[PDB]
C-alpha cells in the first residue's frame, strides 16, 4: 500500500534590477530601437584655460 | 444543299454531327517572398515608428 503525502513547491526569491544598489551607477534606458543600433558615440569638445 | 435534276446522285443527310476535343494549354508563374518580408509581415512588434 502506498501512499503519496503532499506536494509542495519551492518559493523562489524574485529579484530586480532597479531594486538594487548595482541600479545606482546605472542611468536605466529602454530603447526598442536598440536592435538596429550599430554603435552610439558621444563626442566632446573642451577648450583648456 | 440545292435541288437537283432528274435522278443525279446527290447526298441524302443532314445535320452531320462532328466532335470537337478541347486543347489544354496551363500558363504558370511564379513571386516569391522573403523570411524578413514575413516576420515583418505577419509577427508585427508593437515597437517605435
Amino acid at each position: 500500500f502506498e501512499a503519496i503525502f503532499g506536494t509542495f513547491c519551492n518559493r523562489l526569491e524574485w529579484v530586480y534590477f532597479l531594486t538594487s544598489g548595482l541600479a545606482a551607477a546605472a542611468h536605466a534606458i529602454k530603447f526598442h530601437d536598440l536592435n538596429k543600433l550599430t554603435t552610439g558615440k558621444m563626442l566632446f569638445h573642451v577648450q583648456v584655460p | 444543299r440545292v435541288a437537283s435534276g432528274a435522278g443525279l446522285p446527290t447526298s441524302r443527310q443532314t445535320t452531320i454531327m462532328v466532335t470537337k476535343y478541347s486543347e489544354k494549354s496551363p500558363i504558370t508563374i511564379p513571386f516569391e517572398l522573403s523570411a524578413a518580408c514575413l516576420t515583418y509581415l505577419r509577427e508585427t512588434f508593437e515597437g517605435t515608428i
